[PDB]
């Protein structure tokens, strides 16, 4: 807890993952897969 | 050293008398330059 972002991106197109609330679960992995697949060309689709 | 300087700048000049000729310019639809009309070639980008 040290930073916070804004990815200022005018539209995007999102995907939201559905987990059960009884799961403890760190979903920075959810988020650094999402983070390794951008590249200059585009952008894969935001996972919520 | 002057006579064979200036025959190295005689091969220098006569080497490039080409024509610079265009080619395809692909616009840059990346996002380092965003859309703009670079020109794509080897490796030379």
């Amino acid at each position: 807890g040290r930073t916070r972002v804004l990815v200022e991106l005018g539209h995007y197109v999102y995907t939201l993952h559905y987990y059960d609330p009884q799961i403890s679960l760190d979903e920075a992995p959810i988020l650094e897969e999402w983070l390794s697949k951008i590249n200059p060309a585009g952008i894969p689709p935001v996972p919520f | 050293l002057r006579s064979n300087v200036l025959l190295m700048l005689l091969q220098f000049t006569l080497s490039n008398l080409k024509i610079n000729k265009s080619s395809t310019f692909t616009s840059d639809v990346t996002t380092i330059t965003s859309g703009r009309m670079i020109r794509a070639f080897p490796e030379l980008l």
